RNA sequence: AAGAACCUUACCUGGUCUUGACAUCCACGGAAGUUUUCAGAGAUGAGAAUGUGCCUUCGGGAACCGUGAGACAGGUGCUGCAUGGCUGUCGUCAGCUCGUGUUGUGAAAUGUUGGGUUAAGUCCCGCAACGAGCGCAACCCUUAUCCUUUGUUGCCAGCGGUCCGGCCGGGAACUCAAAGGAGACUGCCAGUGAUAAACUGGAGGAAGGUGGGGAUGACGUCAAGUCAUCAUGGCCCUUACGACCAGGGCUACACACGUGCUACAAUGGCGCAUACAAAGAGAAGCGACCUCGCGAGAGCAAGCGGACCUCAUAAAGUGCGUCGUAGUCCGGAUUGGAGUCUGCAACUCGACUCCAUGAAGUCGGAAUCGCUAGUAAUCGUGGAUCAGAAUGCCACGGUGAAUAC
């Protein structure tokens, strides 16, 4: 898609990320960032991720390499 | 060959440097091409004078840069010395490269 | 020997010459006409050689530079009317009463605060 | 007000800029920052002395600064010593060689800036405005001014209303493009709060 | 991209050009900024006019 | 206007041509300063006006507009009761400059091809005195001496 | 507001601190500082390293840091109807006023009404008013024309020499440039006009009746606008209305309106060839050339702090050819896929490329706006702002009118 030659990550989350790795899933993740442009490594694990009052829950699953962390979001309410 | 371009906010003032790097030169030695004219710079402004909207009227400003070039293909280096230096060029700012 | 005319519009500076002789159309070291002459200052530039007399009497070095398409012209036709001296100026008498003997004085104005183009005003809700 | 401002559009005209060094756009920004810090400290010790204006200026790639005034007795006190002082504390300031002389100007009262700060240091003594600023004024043309006026703003004699009131006396001939004009604003503070002081004296035409 | 040098994010991103504004030197103001005298606008004029800012002058071409 | 005079230069007459009424001609058609495509569109037209009518060059154009010239114009006006339309005697410029003025507008209106065609088809239908320009000469006389003498 | 991705940004939900983000001031200990780490979203707290310096009077002290103390700091908090300062506006509209004098009981009037005249309280004559000052006018800048001074990085006629390219001698003539100057003053004449003022017409002249533009804004009006540019009287909070930090918001969307851009086409689209500019800007810049890539762009990389070099190869226009009245070889919305560029960062929330998709629109109601000549109109270019940000604003030129009884 776009963002040139391969896209960015973060870098205290991507700790956290190993551990959710190696010792498997458990529980939605609580993150600042929205940031990260997910790619393999973080599927099939319970993460959530900031709306600017609250970390929204993703579960990741396959074709998610193609997308960014902020993006199951929502930031603005509607009626 | 040797060769000054001054710059200045007034043209009559520029104008005095010039005159006294054209005697000062013929002078000491010889040979200066005098005062090359050379196109002005003009750096135009405009900006917008109410502290607080009415963007409609607007006060315009300006800086006049003349530059000059004098020359001098003065070949006498014992006395090109006494031409350099010893000059303070009418205040304001002069560059003398080879 | 030589008659020379400067002349402007615009800011397109020219520099005619003028020697007797069977002259073809002489500018920037082409024809008007390889410029594309039956369009460009067609025969704009050559009234002096029409009014008081025909165009093959006169030789014709001209050099010019900058306008566009009417830019061009003028300051070419102000610079050969004053070239139009073989034997004096007699003929700017006549050419003073078509007018060609005072160029167009013109220039484009300013841009200004507030307005879209030079005289042109913006449109204002209600009154 | 909605005038142009005469000094500004004399500059060019008949009155020298108050700084006068050129500078290339690499360094004009600093000049400027070390000429608009100066004239702070300059303001602030020399009250008594009293700025007529100021030239600052380019010596030899360093900074000099020509101060004319009405007083240069507390200024220079001592031989070079209290102008030395000054200068001392200048060239910390600039960060360079600054170089200092005061000018005194005969028959100060004569010149805008001047007046202006004795107009408002009456106004800081509270005194009574109506007679007072008409009194400095016909001083003014008493020591042979051509033209002169006057303008205060504010909340004038402590004032609930704001108010503004002019005087004028003599040929101050303000269109007219040719003619020297000496102006200021200065402004007094008060326990009513800020009262500003503008002041026009008119010599002549060429 | 590259190994562990695009990791590098560790500093303090004040580092940027996206970062530092060009605030109004002497009042702060972060619009109306001219680079040249490097001030805004306003505080430009009441320098200029009175006659402070060396060579400048009103336009009228 | 009320007070100053106002009498502006006198145009170009048209290169080879010769005709400076038809140089007016085609300052008045002029779309947005393209007097080289007005150029280009005149002498198209006026050789297929020529071409058609199997005439010679000045006068066909000029016998076209002949006909569309009326003699008044009328003016909105009023004095006592609501608006009423005055007619008053043209003055001859203005003549000559009404009958070429509504031919733009009558050509860009027609059903026809591209500008010199379309063009030279009006001018056709001016000097078969039957179509567009002709009908809007052929009112005002109709209109006129039902509102005389207001001034 | 001449530039909201964070920062900006003030506000919200969150994480924090409280003599603090910043001043002024003391004590006490520590060079400042350059390296690295764990835990945290970061601010941060909590570390190990190391360094341990100019003056010294051997109690030091200046540069500067950390900790603590109390005087205090702080506020884009509130009050523009408490204000300065500053600005709009009626309006560059031609008016507006004070000295004395006279006139009236007096408020006041006259001056500043008249008779003419103009762009004009412009000017004459007349006058119970004479004078003054602010004003328009005019001094200025820029532009229309000429002459002198000056000739490189600019220019090139006459000259030679030319890879015959202003390229290289050279000429500096001449262009341009920028320094200095001249000329136009109702002055020249005629006529008309109260003879005066003035006016009309013509002359001569490159420029004629304020030459054009720009700058230049009277006394005063709206207790106008601005306490968020700044200053500031007064009021208030001062372990919170302050300060620091992360993400979010300022860009939402059944709607209404303003101000702009782009269209609805054939004077035009689309394809090829061909050609004149004017003003700019540039060193954490602009970046040729050369090569590479579908292109956007990428790699290598001269020259120049600029009449030189760079962005930079001005477009409409013109010559040929195609399309032929159609939702089109018109038009581009929307949306898909695949890409490039900046930056810690393109996620809410950037620009831009490529391929594909091809809504609406076939010229807009009542109503309403602008403009009197290089203007209207129309096509390009440039700058400020700036990491990246334009259909805005600001600037420049090309083409270039119609109509004013």
């Amino acid at each position: 898609r776009s963002l040139k030659k391969g896209p960015f990550i973060d870098l205290h989350l991507l700790k956290k990320v190993e551990k959710a790795v190696e010792s498997g899933d458990k529980k939605p993740l609580r993150t600042w960032s929205r940031r990260s442009t997910i790619f393999p490594n973080m599927i099939g694990l319970t993460i959530a991720v900031h709306n600017g009052r609250q970390h929204v829950p993703v579960f990741v699953t396959d074709e998610m390499v193609g997308h960014k962390l902020g993006e199951f979001a929502p930031t603005r309410t509607y009626r | 060959r040797i060769r000054i371009r001054l710059k200045a906010f007034d043209h009559r003032l520029i104008d005095q440097a010039t005159a006294e790097i054209v005697e000062t030169a013929k002078r000491t030695g010889a040979q200066v091409r005098g005062p090359i004219p050379l196109p002005t710079r003009k750096e135009r402004f405009t900006v917008l004078i109410s502290p607080h909207v009415n963007k409609d009227a607007r006060d315009q400003y300006e800086i006049r840069t003349h530059l000059r070039l004098v020359d001098i293909v003065e070949p006498t280096e014992k006395t090109v010395d006494a031409l350099m230096r010893l000059d303070l060029a009418a205040g304001v700012d002069v560059q003398i490269s080879l | 020997n030589q008659y020379y005319g400067t002349g402007r519009r615009k800011s397109s500076a020219a520099r005619v010459f003028i020697k007797p002789g069977n002259g073809k159309i002489v500018i920037n070291q082409r024809s008007l006409e390889q410029y594309f002459g039956r369009e460009t200052a067609r025969m704009v530039v050559r009234q002096p050689l029409e009014l008081v007399d025909m165009v093959e009497k006169l030789d014709l070095y001209i050099t010019v530079k900058g306008g566009g398409i009417s830019g061009q012209a003028g300051a070419i036709r102000h610079g050969i009317t004053r070239a139009l001296m073989e034997y004096d100026e007699s003929l700017r008498s006549e050419l003073r009463k078509a007018g060609f003997v005072t160029r167009d004085a013109r220039q484009v104005e300013r841009k200004k605060v507030g307005l879209r183009k030079a005289r042109r005003r913006p449109q204002f809700s209600k009154r | 007000g909605q005038k142009v401002h005469p000094n500004g559009i004399r500059l060019g005209i008949v009155k020298p800029w108050n700084s006068t060094w050129f500078a290339n756009t690499k360094e004009f920004a600093d000049n400027l920052d070390s000429d608009f810090k100066v004239r702070q400290y300059l303001t602030k010790e020399l009250a008594k002395a009293s700025v007529s204006r100021i030239v600052i200026e380019r010596p030899a790639k360093s900074i000099r600064v020509t101060i004319h005034t009405a007083r240069p007795g507390i200024v220079i006190g001592k031989k070079g010593e209290d102008v030395e002082k000054l200068r001392k504390v200048v060239a910390d300031i600039a960060g360079v060689p600054a170089q200092i002389n005061i000018a005194e100007v005969r028959k100060p009262e004569l010149d805008a800036k001047l007046v202006a700060d004795s107009i408002t240091s009456q106004l800081e003594r509270r005194v009574m405005f109506r007679r007072a600023m008409k009194r400095a004024v016909q001083n003014a043309m008493r020591l042979g001014a051509k033209g002169i006026k006057v303008e205060v703003s504010g909340r004038l004699g402590g004032a609930e209303i704001a108010r503004t009131e002019w005087y004028r006396e003599g040929r101050v001939p303000l269109h007219t493009l040719r003619a020297d004009i000496d102006y200021n604003t200065s402004e007094a503070h008060t326990t009513y709060g800020v009262i500003g002081v503008k002041v026009w004296i008119f010599k002549g035409e060429i | 991209r590259w190994n562990a040098v695009l990791k590098l994010q560790t500093l303090p991103r004040d580092s940027s050009p996206s970062r530092q504004r060009n605030r109004c030197r002497q009042t702060g103001r972060p619009h109306g900024f001219l680079r040249k005298f490097g001030l805004s606008r306003i505080k430009v004029r009441e320098a200029a006019m009175r006659g402070e800012i060396p060579g400048l002058k009103k336009a009228s071409w | 206007p009320r007070r100053r005079v106002i009498g502006q230069r006198k145009i170009l007459p048209d290169p080879k041509f010769g005709s400076e009424l038809l140089a007016k001609f085609v300052n008045i058609l002029m779309v947005d300063g393209k007097k080289s495509t007005a150029e280009s569109i005149v002498y198209s037209a006026l050789e297929t006006l020529a071409q058609r009518s199997g005439k010679s060059e000045l006068e066909a154009f000029e016998v076209a507009l002949e006909n569309v010239r009326p003699t008044v114009e009328v003016k909105s006006r009023r004095v006592g009761g609501s608006t009423y339309q005055v007619p008053v005697e043209v003055r001859p410029v203005r003549r000559n400059a009404l009958a070429m003025r509504w031919i733009v507008e009558a050509a860009r209106k027609r059903g026809d091809k591209s500008m010199a065609l379309r063009l030279a088809n009006e001018l056709s239908d001016a000097a078969e005195n039957k179509g567009t320009a002709v009908k809007k000469r052929e009112d005002v006389h109709r209109m006129a001496e039902a509102n005389k003498a207001f001034a």
